[PDB]
């Protein structure tokens, strides 16, 4: 779950 | 019969680069406001379960570096709206197009302008998946990229990119900051629920096929809405609803082929396959063209 | 992640679209600086289209014979000149939106973005490949002559295509921004066929690498092959012959994925021979070939 | 019959 | 005089 993408 | 994206000019003139600390991502500048994902004020570790409200209290307008081209946009205010950040700026965007903010519905489609730190890289068409995620293409720094539809002169913004799911899928919000699906903008377990085939669009696609002269799959029979769902649900198709049948009214009127007659054809296409044949080229049943897209691309708007 | 067929942002091109009319014939044109480019057949009345002498047809026109429009405002034509199958109309106003650009003739197998227009008004954008047989499978160009194909490197726009015909065999034929046709086609309403086409082997390999960079490996195997043995196979399935040059190109991708060009080739060979078995690759059920090694490197990295 | 426009 | 081109 990447969050900056 | 390609999947076409709306011209992206009106939206390109609204993309800016937002930088808070060591974090950078895309922003949408409409009038004197810039919207961007709230997690812009984070640096990984916070993500696990960051208390944004309290992490924002320590931030000041100068904490934000908004950039459009080389020019720097002075921020004179900041607030939070659900998962979004609303940054007021001392300058109104001279390229602001006529717009609206609308929440898209499962299965509906839109165009996405992928951006990387303020710069529009490419544009492509996608659909809001039943499981509430989108199968797009976002690399690093594309958060804040947006989805939209165009109608005449009005740009309807419906999606803003926030997370990527372990599935390789994507999660986002509408221009009000509320997420599509259960997803949250933190770092957790969360995974995409199982997906189904957008029965409504597949149907729209077939009408398209018939419209362009591809009609071998048609037959002499019909079916009951209930009988179609029984078959369809086996092949993992979204249940068709009365409300859906009515959306197919225009295409049905154009072709003179009743929705349930087409269902009868689809039921057969599903139980016998295509037998090497093709429909509009594809060897598979396309489900990412809405009834509207069909009307758009065919009736050349 | 995800692997979407992407088109370049159309903004810089939209700001150059205009409508050009002559008699009753109307199509799109490209307004760059103080010039407007459009298919010279705009000057053809329906009949003329069966066997027209453009040299002779154009002698009969004047500058005021042409009506170009930017939106609802009309631009005045001060001069006209024919260059191959195009037409260069000089105008009094200058497009302040003209971006940095180049005119480029692309090679078969390459990709580009097309901005479909109707009456100088932009309708949509899509990414496509210049087929080996010189045509472009663009089912979407039903009255959009004058629409253009292009690539965008940073801030410069490289125009490589101008739509001209609907070759009855589906598919479409066009010109470069210098008027020279792509393929053995001409500006005429006379039965013409698209030459034999092949699959773009170079791109299919780039595609497979993309699936690998994206975390997919099921199609790989313990084998390897020489260029020659690979072709002997691939050529049976209608694939463009592969050359050392193609292999070199796949250079970076190979380095990145740690898989040798010739090894990947051995994978493709197997896929062509055994089919995919209801398995998918990067979401597809068939082998994709409208993604260049460059497009892959560009979207899988940024 | 090749078509234009 | 003037030729209307």
């Amino acid at each position: 779950n990447s969050t900056l993408q | 019969f390609r999947k076409m994206a709306f011209p992206s000019g009106k939206v390109e003139g609204c993309m800016v680069q937002v930088t808070c600390g060591t974090t950078t991502l895309n922003g949408l500048w409409l009038d004197d406001t810039v919207y961007c994902p709230r997690h812009v004020i984070c640096t990984a570790e916070d993500m696990l379960n960051p208390n944004y409200e309290d992490l924002l209290i320590r931030k000041s307008n100068h904490s934000f570096l908004v950039q459009a081209g080389n020019v720097q946009l002075r921020v004179i205010g900041h607030s939070m709206q659900n998962c979004l950040l609303r940054l007021k700026v001392d300058t109104s965007n001279p390229k602001t197009p006529k717009y609206k903010f609308v929440r898209i519905q499962p299965g509906q489609t839109f165009s996405v302008l992928a951006c990387y730190n303020g710069s529009p890289s490419g544009v492509y068409q996608c659909a809001m998946r039943p499981n509430h995620t989108i199968k797009g293409s976002f690399l690093n720094g594309s958060c804040g990229s947006v989805g939209f539809n165009i109608d005449y002169d009005c740009v309807s913004f419906c999606y803003m990119h926030h997370m990527e799911l372990p599935t390789g899928v994507h999660a986002g919000t509408d221009l009000e900051g509320k997420f599509y699906g259960p997803f949250v903008d933190r770092q957790t377990a969360q995974a995409a629920g199982t997906d189904t085939t957008i029965t409504l669009n597949v149907l729209a696609w077939l009408y398209a096929a018939v419209i362009n002269g591809d009609r071998w799959f048609l037959n002499r029979f019909t079916t009951t809405l209930n009988d179609f769902n029984l078959v369809a649900m086996k092949y993992n198709y979204e249940p068709l609803t009365q409300d859906h049948v009515d959306i197919l009214g225009p295409l049905s009127a154009q072709t003179g082929i009743a929705v349930l007659d087409m269902c009868a054809a689809l039921k057969e296409l599903l139980q016998n396959g295509m037998n090497g044949r093709t429909i509009l080229g594809s060897t598979i049943l396309e489900d990412e063209f809405t009834p509207f897209d069909v009307v758009r691309q065919c009736s050349g708007v």
